[PDB]
This record gives C-alpha cells, sequence and structure tokens, in this order.
C-alpha cells in the first residue's frame, strides 16, 4: 500500500510540474495608453506587424472604426492592435486631424492616412479596409480589385466604345 | 496685534459656522433626506451626521478639531454625535458678539468654567436614579431602552439580540471593563433567523482537508504563522532545460527540502496546525498534505490578523513565526472539533476550549437570507455600547428638550443673582444653551416660538414637565411616551463642549 501510495508523488510531483514549460501567441486588441509608444520600435518582437490608432470623442466617423479593428483581430491572430488617446501624443495636431494608424513592422511608418477624405467617409465596410492593408498577411480573400467602381461620369465612356467597337 | 487674530480668529468661526449648518438639520429621529456627490459619478442619500462629516472636509484646522470632536464623542458614549457640534455653534455664535462686545479671553474662559460647574450640579440634581444591581435591574432597564430605542417592529419580533446579547456578554461581569475585543461576532448565510446561540470557546469557519476522519480531541493544533512552499528558484528556468539533466538532480533536493520539515515538526504532538494568509507564499505544497494524511492530520488554512490576536488570547498560546522556535508557548488544552453545516449553510466549528479560563465569548448568525446577515447585524454590536454605557452611570434623564430649557432657566436666575462683570457672560451661556427643541419642532414641522415659550412657563411651573412628543406632535409627558437616556451622554457632552470652546478661544 505504501509504497503505491508514496510512489503517487513522483506520479504527481514533476507531473503537475512537468506543465511548467509554456508558450504563447497573441488574440484580441489590448487598451494602451502613451506610456509603452517611446521604446515601441524596439519592443516589436520579430515579425510582428503592429497597428496603431488615435482617439476623439464627438465625431460620428471614429467610433466606428474602432469596432471594425477589434472584429478583424478575430481574423487574424498574430497581428496585434492598440486603441490611443490623442491627448498623450503631439497636443495641438488631432483636433484639426482625423485618424491616422501607423503601422509599425518593428521599424518606420509605412502608411499613414490622415484626415476624414481618404478613409471615404463612413462609407466604410470590412472590404473597404481589408484591402487598402495588403500589406499584412497574403489572403485578402483574393479579391483582385474592389473599388466600388467609383460611379462614373458618362461623357468619356461615349468616345470610347465608338473607337474600340468599329475599329 | 489685534488685525490677524480677529481676521483668523472670524475666519475659523466662519469655517466652523458652515461645517455646522451642512450637517445641522438631521437631528432627532426626523431628520431630512440628503444626497452629496462624490464627483467620480456617485449619489448617496442618508441621514446621519457622522458618517457624512467623516467623508469629506476642508484643508482647514477649524474643520479638523470639530471632526475630532465628534470622533471622540463618538467613541465615548455612541450617540448625539450631532448634537455636540451644535452646542459648539451655537457657543461659537454667542462668543462672537461676546468678543465684540470687547471681553477678554481669561474672563470668558473662567465665567464659561463657572457656569459649566453649575449647570453640571443642575443636571446631576434633575435626573433620577435606578438601580444596576442584580439581573432583574439591568433586565427591566433594558426593557426602558428598548422601549426608548428606536422603533422595534423586528427586534420585539425576531430577538436575536434582547436576550441572545445582554446574557452572553454578561460574564465578565468586572465593571467597567468590557472591551470589544471580548465578544468577537462571526456571521453565516444560510438558515434561519430563527436562533443565534452560545458557545464559550472560539468558532472557526473555513474548509479544513480532505481525507479520512477529522473529529478528534487532544492537546491544541499549535498555532503558526509559517511557510512551507520552498523558494523560488534563482533563476525563471535553469542552466538547461531538457529532460537529461535537472530532473536527476533537483528531485532529490525537493523531496528532502519538503520533508525534512514536516519531519521536524512532528516533534511536537497533535499533528495538526493552522496557518496565516498567501499573500507573499506562492505555490502552496501538496506532498506535505499527502505526508500529514499519513501523519493524522486535521488543519485549518489562511487566519486573519484580527483574529490571530484574538484566538491567542482566548487560548493563550503564544504564535511562532519559524521552525528554529519551536520549545514553549505553542500549546494549550481541547475538548473536541468538527461542528457540522447543521440544519442551514456556513460551515463552522465549535471549538469549546475552558484551557484559559479568562472569560470570552462569541456570537453566531445564520439565517434563511443573506438580507438577514444584513439586518441583524450591528444592532447588536450598538445595543451592546447601550448596555456599555450604563455600567457605570446607573442615571437616567427623559428627552423631549425639557433639561435645556430647565437648564437654560436655572443659568438664567444664576446670571441674575451673581451680579457682575460675568453675570452677562453665563446670561448668554443660558441663551444659548436653548436650541434644540425648537430644531425638534421644525423636524417635525410647527411654529416653534409659541411651543418653546410654553414649554419654558411650564418649567417655570414645576420644573419637570412635559417634552416633546414626536408621535401626535404635541406636549404630552416623557413618562407616558418612555422615550429616556442614560446621564452621561449629557453630561460628558456638555462638559467637552464647554472644554473645546474655551480651549480654541484661548488660542491666538
Amino acid at each position: 500500500e505504501d509504497e503505491r501510495a508514496i510512489e503517487m508523488y513522483r506520479r504527481r510531483r514533476l507531473a503537475e510540474w512537468k506543465a511548467t514549460k509554456l508558450k504563447n501567441k497573441f488574440g484580441e486588441v489590448l487598451e494602451i495608453s502613451g506610456k509603452d509608444y517611446v521604446q515601441e520600435v524596439t519592443k516589436a518582437g520579430e515579425g510582428l506587424w503592429v497597428i496603431l490608432h488615435l482617439y476623439k470623442q464627438g465625431i460620428p466617423l471614429c467610433a466606428l472604426i474602432n469596432q471594425h479593428l477589434s472584429g478583424l483581430a478575430r481574423k487574424f491572430p498574430d497581428v496585434k492592435f492598440i486603441k490611443a488617446i490623442s491627448t498623450t501624443c503631439i497636443p495641438n495636431y488631432p483636433d484639426r486631424n482625423l485618424p491616422t494608424i501607423f503601422v509599425y513592422l518593428e521599424g518606420d511608418i509605412k502608411a499613414q492616412f490622415i484626415g476624414p477624405l481618404v478613409f471615404g467617409g463612413m462609407n466604410l465596410t470590412r472590404d473597404e479596409l481589408e484591402w487598402k492593408l495588403s500589406e499584412s498577411g497574403a489572403i485578402m480573400t483574393d479579391l483582385e480589385e474592389n473599388p466600388k467602381k467609383p460611379i462614373e461620369d458618362v461623357l468619356l465612356s461615349s468616345v470610347r466604345r465608338s473607337v474600340l467597337m468599329k475599329r | 496685534d489685534r488685525d490677524k487674530p480677529a481676521q483668523i480668529r472670524f475666519s475659523n468661526i466662519s469655517a466652523a459656522k458652515a461645517v455646522a449648518d451642512a450637517i445641522r438639520t438631521s437631528l432627532g429621529p426626523k431628520g431630512m433626506d440628503k444626497m452629496i456627490q462624490d464627483g467620480k459619478g456617485d449619489v448617496t442619500i442618508t441621514n446621519d451626521g457622522a458618517t457624512i462629516l467623516k467623508q469629506m472636509q476642508v484643508l482647514h484646522p477649524a474643520a479638523r478639531m470639530l471632526v475630532e470632536l465628534s470622533k471622540a464623542q463618538d467613541i465615548e458614549a455612541g450617540d448625539g454625535t450631532t448634537s455636540v457640534v451644535i452646542i459648539a455653534g451655537s457657543l461659537l455664535d454667542s462668543c462672537t458678539k461676546l468678543l465684540q462686545k470687547g471681553i477678554h479671553p481669561t474672563i470668558i474662559s473662567e465665567s464659561f468654567q463657572k457656569a459649566l460647574e453649575k449647570g453640571i450640579e443642575i443636571l446631576t440634581d434633575m435626573s433620577r436614579p435606578v438601580e444596576l444591581s442584580d439581573r432583574e435591574t439591568l433586565l427591566n432597564s433594558a426593557t426602558t431602552s428598548l422601549n426608548s430605542k428606536v422603533v422595534s417592529q423586528y427586534s420585539s419580533l425576531l430577538s436575536p439580540m434582547s436576550v441572545n446579547a445582554v446574557m452572553k456578554v454578561i460574564d465578565p461581569a468586572t465593571a467597567t471593563s468590557v472591551d470589544l475585543r471580548d465578544i468577537k461576532i462571526v456571521k453565516k448565510l444560510g438558515g434561519t433567523i430563527d436562533d443565534c446561540e452560545l458557545v464559550e470557546g472560539l468558532v472557526l469557519t473555513q474548509k479544513v482537508s480532505n481525507s479520512g476522519i477529522t473529529r478528534v480531541e487532544k492537546a491544541k493544533i499549535g498555532l503558526i504563522q509559517f511557510c512551507l512552499s520552498a523558494p523560488k528558484t534563482d533563476m525563471d528556468n535553469q542552466i538547461v532545460v531538457s529532460d537529461y539533466a535537472q530532473m536527476d538532480r533537483v528531485l532529490r533536493e525537493e523531496r528532502a527540502y519538503i520533508l525534512n520539515l514536516v519531519k521536524q515538526i512532528k516533534k511536537t504532538g497533535c499533528n495538526v496546525l493552522l496557518i496565516q494568509k498567501s499573500i507573499l507564499r506562492d505555490a502552496l505544497s501538496d506532498l506535505a498534505l499527502h505526508f500529514l494524511n499519513k501523519m493524522k492530520i486535521m488543519v485549518i488554512k489562511d487566519i486573519e490578523r484580527e483574529d490571530i490576536e484574538f484566538i491567542c488570547k482566548t487560548i493563550g498560546t503564544k504564535p511562532v513565526a519559524h521552525i528554529d522556535q519551536f520549545t514553549a508557548d505553542m500549546l494549550g488544552s481541547a475538548e473536541l472539533a468538527e461542528e457540522v453545516n447543521l440544519n442551514g449553510s456556513g460551515k463552522l466549528l465549535k471549538i469549546t476550549g475552558c484551557a484559559s479560563p479568562g472569560k470570552t465569548v462569541t456570537i453566531v448568525v445564520r439565517g434563511s437570507n443573506k438580507l438577514v446577515i444584513e439586518e441583524a447585524e450591528r444592532s447588536i454590536h450598538d445595543a451592546l455600547c447601550v448596555i456599555r454605557c450604563l455600567v457605570k452611570k446607573r442615571a437616567l434623564i427623559a428627552g423631549g428638550g425639557a433639561p435645556e430649557i430647565e437648564l437654560a432657566l436655572r443659568l438664567t436666575e444664576y446670571s441674575r443673582t451673581l451680579s457682575g462683570m460675568e453675570s452677562y457672560c453665563v446670561r448668554a451661556f443660558a441663551d444659548a444653551m436653548e436650541v434644540i427643541p425648537s430644531t425638534l419642532a421644525e423636524n417635525a414641522g410647527l411654529n416653534p416660538i409659541s411651543t418653546v415659550t410654553e414649554l419654558r412657563n411650564r418649567h417655570a411651573q414645576g420644573e419637570k414637565t412635559a417634552g416633546i412628543n414626536v408621535r401626535k406632535g404635541g406636549i404630552s409627558n416623557i413618562l407616558e411616551e418612555l422615550v429616556v437616556q442614560p446621564l452621561l451622554v449629557s453630561v460628558s457632552a456638555l462638559t467637552l463642549a464647554t472644554e473645546t470652546v474655551r480651549s480654541i478661544l484661548k488660542i491666538d
């Protein structure tokens, strides 16, 4: 009895302790103020594509985009994300500007999308916010192109059809 | 000079007046509803002055004096913490115009001292005495208190305090020595309000272990404020992270470290132990529990500091911090264990230890509702302070504002007969004395002037007449509408008010 009784020790100790070696991947989105941004070009890790944001309060558009990100994160786990408040950064710029996510591949900013216009203006859905990325991951739902086909002007295409079909 | 002292005195006067009138209108059973906001998105509704004064304050010493005065009155008697500041404010409002008349602080101080020595005598002569010796005297005084208490629509029915408290801390019968720490109280959810019971020994409530059987008696468990989780190695990993190397080495180290300690502790008997909390000790061992299972384990963990002083008083076992001190002062008698979740919830045990015959008791409160833990609790605390204060006064007085205007009339007569410089000062004291019955009439809602004039006339007639009846808003004697109180709750209040006003007036 005692042998079987005692000798479950090594069956228990070093067994629960066998499970003491761990390692992780990433998921969801974490709230982060300015206290980590400074060394963040060196805090990036290895190949860890990161994404930023910038926040204001009172703008109908600025709340929207803050939802699309946290949704996307569920799709792609390796990437990580950040939600920030402009009071933390440069003081009088953020008020006249709009959200500008400065993607950091452990280095210099690579795509800096300032002001409302460039976004589209609340005509945004998952698609218009994914193909515009095109740089992290290599899936992109295998869409060749999708600009909504910016609605046309009727005059230009008229002369075209004449000279191509009757050439 | 005079400019700076007058200015600082007027600023402190204004501060005290403001903090007074902030909570002035909540005295008596008809205090009104008030809402304060912290400014961190939270509002509260309450009608008690002590907590409101405690929650907020201005960075000014004049406020701090009133706060400490209120807390001293609170710890001293346990009631009337809102009338003391009213009397202080009235005295301040009087001495404003008194110093405006141009009187030296020494004259005012000594005149207030004489007026206080007169009024204390008047009050002690006004009150009537009662008996406190045997069980019947104290029981009838307690009935008078509880019918003069707050409405007892639940205590008269349920009574988890009418007998349980008064009886179960009558043991340490020596006068004026009944600490609160003498009556540590447990609570627990589940059961019914029907019963709240008695053991002359401590009672602990937390999970013990899981083993064969644990219900025996022997010498005391033996209290340890120990730690038995190996120090974390001097690295997060080891030199080499693999299978071959480290398992050969550290296995024997740990199986020795976590066995030799319990081996040593096995030297003293009872094979049982109790531990403190685990905020620093991390990764509590389990093989130790397995070993003690072979060695007749029965243990409780996660005991608390308040309890760690109270138990060491109950059972006479000096603590132990570490293994290298286990000579003596680590044991005590014991008689049984293992109380169960009998007919309810809130597991607890019933160690009835008669090692130290030094009186000690505890109180237990179960109930079919957590709201029983909410409604029955701290009422024993309060009524127990009420039975604590009576052990030395054995006298009582009626309410209704009669003593206020009585003292006012007597002190006006005194000022009239002590003709001299101090007469105006003691007269102003007499005038400032009578402010409460008007406030009570306002709280009920009436014209206070005619009522206070009629009551002052009636006390000029017989000097002991009706007070203020909050039932019908009329003038009936307290001897039929029994609202009575001991005498100390007034004597101490007046003497400390005079003391503090004199001390604050003497300082520049």
